[PDB]
């Protein structure tokens, strides 16, 4: 869930 | 009487963010799929996309939210995105035009513009009327990189999960906020409430772009003009 | 010795479909997210998700496509899909150039062009090949079409519930190219049997753009560039 | 399941 909001907050 | 060091280095981490996510030349803008004047939705959702990315930005700049949980980022982004978004859309609004206007003529963007991406020309009244009162309130940089900040760090989200920690960083941001007008804003003793009205008001313009995004978003042919992204931010997922 | 009627109305419809659905003009082309020479994946992405729109609404007009059921439609459309859009980008495709090209210079894919979408310039190698190949068999409009619609009716593809009625569909069709090169293409005895191969050639074709694609959309800054249409019909979730 | 698909099948 939320594969890319992660991915852009690492 | 005088804004304390850390009050300082506060503001100076905002601003600089703001310049490192805020384009001023808006030369991106070529990279989104072409405006064309529901006509403007693959335009309008890029470029909206395309902010989503810099408020993400934005964002992990200010003063701990990155010690915040993944979860609690991401429940602050989600609600608030639109928000900050709307915020930072008012460094191109333009009060001679009332247009958003991009660094060119086919990156300005007016109301008949932007009702060609799905909305009614009147639940768009309340947005423009919204630019146009934060615009007369010539906020200075500190003010309006300040708001959005504030804005973001609102804990009275849905998904939050430390609204204990996060009333913390936001009080803290309301604190050189208020001081920063009164030490440095010159005919502003009214100005911090005037702000504060904003962020209201944002919420419900927050609560109207999501009843319209939930209509386009239920029609597969205009979902998919959407981003993966947009469709991420704005979508009813839950962690 | 002479095509029957119904033989006839087939390649009437599939002609036409493909005339419906195959702008010779590439006027569209400049609605995607424009070119930059991972730089050309958003460009890419907006091609082949436009061609996979087209490739929809050409299978819609394959006789008897409608009557099967809608999950078999996807079925055949998810996994035939990349396959259709190489086999009609032939018709973009130059032998003088080795490159496709789409009524202009923005719109010349070449090569260099393509491994700016993530691929490897080794795993294209086949690719360009096949093209090259297919160009060297000049197919007439009907026998390129009729390659199409045999190709995504072919019932050897993961998903597809009946496997009986689409062989019917697929021989039927392959009854109408066979007799077409036989009665109407000079020094054609051989070709049936190339292009044939050719399908084989693509389930190959195919199979090396999975394990591309699966690199590009698990890395969430790759994915995010893709369009909602492409994540799904080349997703991995199951009707 | 397969939402757009869907949508543009009909
Ligand atoms: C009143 C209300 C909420 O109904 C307006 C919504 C329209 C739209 C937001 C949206 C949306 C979608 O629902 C999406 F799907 F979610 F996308 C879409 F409409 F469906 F797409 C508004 C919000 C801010 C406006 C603008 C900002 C300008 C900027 C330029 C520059 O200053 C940089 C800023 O970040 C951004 C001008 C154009 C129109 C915008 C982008
Ligand atoms: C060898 C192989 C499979 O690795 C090549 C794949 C690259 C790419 C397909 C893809 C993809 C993606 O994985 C996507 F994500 F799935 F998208 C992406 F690369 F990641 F994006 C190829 C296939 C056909 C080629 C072309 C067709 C030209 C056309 C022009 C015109 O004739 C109309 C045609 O329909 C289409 C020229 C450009 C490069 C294309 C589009």
């Amino acid at each position: 869930k939320h594969k890319i909001l992660h991915r852009l907050l690492q | 009487h005088m804004l304390s060091d850390e009050q300082m280095q506060i503001i100076n981490s905002l601003v600089e963010a703001h310049h490192k996510t805020y384009d001023d030349s808006y030369s991106d803008f070529v990279r989104f799929r072409p405006p064309v004047r529901l006509s403007m939705l693959p335009h309008l959702a890029d470029l909206v996309s395309y902010s989503i990315q810099k408020v993400i930005g934005f964002a992990k700049m200010i003063p701990g939210f990155r010690d915040l949980t993944a979860e609690d980022q991401i429940a602050l982004l989600k609600s608030s995105a639109i928000e900050i978004i709307m915020l930072r859309s008012n460094q191109s609004f333009s009060l001679e035009d009332m247009s958003w206007s991009c660094g060119g003529p086919d990156f300005k963007y007016c109301i008949n513009d932007v009702t060609k991406a799905g909305h009614t020309l009147e639940l768009l009244e309340p947005l423009v009327k919204f630019q146009v009162g934060l615009k007369k309130l010539k906020l200075h940089e500190e003010e309006h990189v300040l708001l959005m900040a504030i804005c973001l760090l609102s804990p009275d989200r849905p998904g939050v999960q430390d609204h204990v920690r996060i009333e913390a960083l936001q009080d803290r941001l309301c604190d050189v906020l208020q001081a920063y007008i009164r030490i440095q804003h010159p005919g502003g003793r009214l100005l911090y409430a005037k702000m504060i009205q904003k962020l209201a008001d944002l919420r419900s313009l927050n609560e109207e772009h999501s009843k319209q995004y939930r209509s386009l978003s239920f029609q597969p042919e205009h979902s998919m003009q959407l981003t993966p992204l947009v469709l991420e931010v704005f979508g009813s997922e839950v962690s």
